[PDB]
RNA sequence: AAGGGCACCACCAGGAGUGGAGCCUGCGGCUUAAUUUGACCAACACGGGAAACCUCACCCGGCCCGGACACGGACAGGAUUGACAGAUUGAUAGCUCUUUCUCGAUUCCGUGGGUGGUGGUGCAUGGCCGUUCUUAGUUGGUGGAGCGAUUUGUCUGGUUAAUUCCGAUAACGAACGAGACUCUGGCAUGCUAACUAGUUACGCGACCCCCGAGCGGUCGGCGUCCCCCAACUUCUUAGAGGGACAAGUGGCGUUCAGCCACCCGAGAUUGAGCAAUAACAGGUCUGUGAUGCCCUUAGAUGUCCGGGGCUGCACGCGCGCUACACUGACUGGCUCAGCGUGUGCCUACCCUACGCCGGCAGGCGCGGGUAACCCGUUGAACCCCAUUCGUGAUGGGGAUCGGGGAUUGCAAUUAUUCCCCAUGAACGAGGAAUUCCCAGUAAGUGCGGGUCAUAAGCUUGCGUUGAUUAAGUCCCUGCCCUUUGUACACACCGCC
């Protein structure tokens, strides 16, 4: 809460400075094409954003 | 008794709840509100600023 | 130009943007006969356009709520004044609209009808307006700690091959 | 649960009155027996703090200390 | 391709390409007196394989092949 | 909770100007988008405006990770007894050119 | 000035951008303007492939997931000025469209 | 219980294997402060789960409220807010203490009421997914039988991948599923085109030649949209099309549905995606600002920070990698790919050409590329050609372990990774058992992507080399249908 330590651990990377835009998890999560996007929540946007199972 | 060492059900039939079993039974046959029917039911600031700065 | 971005990821950046305009105006304009949202980008502007049963609750009292939106997802997205529009257009023959029929449902089921009584309703509506078949699922619990799951199926419906993508509306 | 610590008491202010730390003299002559912070962020309205062997600004005036 | 199918793309290329350059320019009467030996030697010489190769599934490390899978 | 009178006047300042105000969920971020200039983080924008909506003056949606708080008529004239503004002054979602 | 542009043309479905593709060169016929026949870059096929299951239940069942990107390239080469000769875009939704100079 | 049918998640005939060894990883157990947790064909390289921090949910400690709002108190004569120096603490947390300043209605205390939770319940739910099942099954209308629920249609038989069709036929005509469909591969010297793909021809070249080749040979050398200063699309790409239908011939069959062979043909069965009525108290509340209820909510199960743990080992099991060698290993040379990635809202992190330094891991400056423009003609590996080794746990195998050098990161110890020099362990083809598999397939072999600040023994795809056996059956293992029995219908996990 203090402001020295509220936030001093370093996140400029790993598996933490990443997280979901749709629901913030940090879990599963896809970057390719800078989608970084939680994988589940990528299977129910797919046809919103345009992916289309084709094969 | 009814799991197994992990904590598995060795009668996944057999309902532990009392209130509910495995078929679903309709109360009151499907009658009343906020439940499933019955046969029967089937049939401007800026400028504001500006003059008050101004002087 | 290393300012730009590559074909690949504004692609990405695109479908990324409809996805979330739509979530968006889905939990916005539920209970205003949301159907759908058609969007047509040009590099000087783009242009919104939301498909609603009711344009008369949509839009706002001389259109109030379409400046509102236009505005607050014009700082969402971070678009310039004149890039960003907002139309609002009626949707013709509604009962085949499956959103829109699924948006009655979740009202009528709010109120306290019963699932046959909207069910069936909402069926004669859709096979009314004109369609080839239709067919609706409620499951859920209601009343009791068992849950159940109830079909109304009328006329022809397919579900495999390409034609169930562009013949079927799924909600 | 089961602290082997006790309770920690936090910090209660003291609850002092008025600062009434300078006066007027013989009908009046303004005496001030605390420093001045003289920063220009600091401003002239902020009184620097005495202690046994430092004074310390309300702000961060730093800290002038005699060694 | 590799060094195989490279071999394999030279021979049938020759025979193709000589094949088509007497069709073009001289009798074609006489190119069935070539084009007989080629056919009855190896038909591989005018015909390419049309077989090239088949995608790999996600249930196993081939295209049909299968993981281990284990009961116990 | 706490804020800067500063803040608080930028931030209801700015939800006149315009009856909506956006904010990403992200009570680290250094500073809000907007009014980043002012000094005040995206966490008191967070916190001054879910009290704003406690007290009905403005009514909160959420999408995927950004809130897109609303002005209400009811919250129109608190903000004209908070920040002292006559009955003329409006925002520009209310009124524009007209 | 001697002048020439070169429209690029990206979709993700093909009949639009045929079309697209279509009338502006129809339209570069109509105004007698030399025009090289529309060339295909080979489409970019952005390939994802997830998992079905939410939880880590199941047979390992693995979803493709395929989007496919059109790009053209149309070359118009005016003796005169070219940007005041064409103006219309005649675009429609899901493709855009982007000018540069030959030289540029 | 009987009878038919089908299937390399069944067998036959075989291939490669696993189970035997070392090691990587995941379970169980043991230990531990914690070794977080779900899952027991259809869990066990699964949760995209390759965790140093975060992740993190577990343990040991310590900050903060980010407890809205309403009411009542106190308060501009001060509600309250931060803090230098010392102690204090892991901490430069004013956390606490001494210490006085400063902050100025934003708070603080009490009473209601929020709120949050990777906390519980998947046996309260949604959705998604897995399986039965990707087998071939499923349902109306009219008509016939029935008092009726119901039945026939949906069947003895032939045929098919398929209730797929043909046929008998109280059924006739349909619908879903199957098929059809979309994508993909193979072919079009036919069309459209292309300096971000080129190919031929020609002009300069550079070398080999001169025995003379001379319109000689090689060039991934320079050029011909450097716009007047060549053409064309064969190769590359991608669009509209065409092309294949059991179509032609012979044979078998009721000579019908179809089956076998053969000619011409690129192809005479290319692989996928989607996928019915329904069931599984199947898995997920740890994907979500999906969610009911319960629990906690200020000494917090919230949130942040530090450290540890998730790796821990007498042992058992599962997916795998490397092997046991000469059909080989080492050394050198030669030489051929295609998927596909690549500079970021938050986000601080890109792919790499060239030169110089080092033996290497690497470092230092120049650039190119937001990409058919640069990496890149992706000079891949196996393989091929030569040399050494010579049946020896051997120059096989590279575990374990010592010393040293770098890179990534705030941090490398419980070794992150990589490199160098040393030790050289089991392992000499593996019991009972067991898995996968029919053509560019198995298998050998490397390469991208996902994970990623650092990373692959995993997965997802790609390409290279490239087979043995079989065109069958119900013996084993299952599953489906028909008949049959039933005191079951919450449907055998039944009833009793
Ligand atoms: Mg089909
Ligand atoms: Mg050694």
């Amino acid at each position: 809460g203090h402001q020295q330590l509220y936030w001093s651990h370093p996140r400029k990377f790993g598996q933490g400075s990443r997280s979901c835009r749709v629901c913030s998890n940090r879990h599963g999560l896809i970057r390719k094409y800078g989608l970084n996007m939680c994988r589940q929540c990528f299977r129910q946007y797919a046809k919103d954003i345009g992916f289309i199972k084709l094969d | 008794d009814g799991f197994d060492s992990r904590g598995k059900r060795e009668f996944d039939r057999h309902s532990g709840s009392d209130r509910s079993g495995l078929k679903h039974e309709d109360k009151r046959g499907g009658s009343g509100s906020h439940n499933w029917g019955t046969v029967k039911d089937e049939l401007t600031l800026d400028e504001w600023k500006a003059i008050q700065n101004k002087d | 130009m290393a300012v730009q971005i590559s074909k690949k990821r504004k692609f990405v950046a695109d479908g990324i943007f409809k996805a979330e305009l739509n979530e968006f105006l889905t939990r916005e304009l539920a209970e205003d006969g949301y159907s759908g949202v058609e969007v047509r980008v040009t590099p000087t502007r783009t242009e919104i356009i939301i498909l609603a049963t009711r344009t008369q609750n949509v839009l706002g009292e001389k259109g109030r709520r379409i400046r509102e939106l236009t505005a607050v997802v014009q700082k969402r997205f971070g678009f310039p004044e004149g890039s960003v529009e907002l139309y609002a257009e009626k949707v013709a023959t509604r009962g085949l609209c499956a959103i829109a029929q699924a948006e009655s449902l979740r009202y009528k089921l709010l109120g306290g009808l019963a699932v046959r009584r909207a069910c069936y309703g909402v069926l004669r509506f859709i096979m009314e307006s004109g369609a080839k078949g239709c067919e609706v699922v409620v499951s859920g619990k209601l009343r009791g700690q068992r849950a159940k799951s109830m079909k109304f199926v009328d006329g022809l419906m397919i579900h495999s091959g390409d034609p169930v993508n562009y013949y079927v509306d799924t909600a | 649960y089961t602290t082997p610590k006790k309770n920690k008491h936090k910090r209660k202010k003291v609850k002092l009155a008025v600062l009434k730390y300078y006066k007027v003299d013989e009908n009046g002559k303004i005496s001030r027996l605390r420093r001045e912070c003289p920063s220009d962020e600091c401003g002239a309205g902020v009184f620097m703090a005495s202690h046994f062997d430092r004074h310390y600004c309300g702000k961060c005036c730093l800290t002038y200390c005699f060694n | 391709g590799g060094h195989v199918a490279q071999i394999y793309a030279i021979r049938q290329s020759i025979s193709k390409a000589l094949v088509a350059y007497y069709q073009k320019y001289v009798d074609e009467a006489s190119k069935k007196e070539i084009k007989d030996i080629l056919i009855q030697y190896d038909r591989t010489l005018l015909v390419a394989d049309p077989r090239r190769c088949e995608s790999k599934k996600f249930g196993g490390p081939g295209a049909r092949a299968r993981y281990q899978k284990s009961y116990r | 909770m706490l804020m800067p009178k500063k803040n608080r006047i930028a931030i209801y300042e700015l939800l006149f100007k315009e009856g909506v105000m956006v904010a990403k969920k992200d009570v680290h971020m250094p500073k809000h988008p907007e009014l980043a200039d002012k000094n005040v983080p995206n966490l008191h924008v967070m916190k001054a405006m879910q009290s704003l909506k406690s007290r009905g003056y403005v009514k909160e949606q959420f999408a995927w990770r950004h809130f897109y708080w609303y002005l209400t008529n009811e919250g129109i004239q608190y903000l004209r007894d908070y920040l002292h503004l006559p009955p003329e002054i409006v925002p520009a979602t209310l009124r524009r050119s007209r | 000035a001697i002048h020439r542009i070169r429209i690029t043309l990206t979709s993700r479905n093909v009949k639009s951008l045929e079309k697209v593709c279509a009338d502006l060169i129809r339209g570069a016929k109509e105004k007698n303007l030399k025009v090289k026949g529309p060339v295909r870059m080979p489409t970019k096929t952005l390939r994802i492939t997830t998992r079905k299951t939410p939880c880590g239940e199941g047979s390992k069942t693995w979803d493709r997931f395929q989007m496919r990107i059109h790009k053209r390239l149309i070359d118009l080469h005016s003796p005169s000025e070219i940007v005041k000769q064409i103006t219309s875009i005649s675009i429609e939704p899901g493709v855009e469209v982007e000018v540069t100079i030959a030289d540029a």
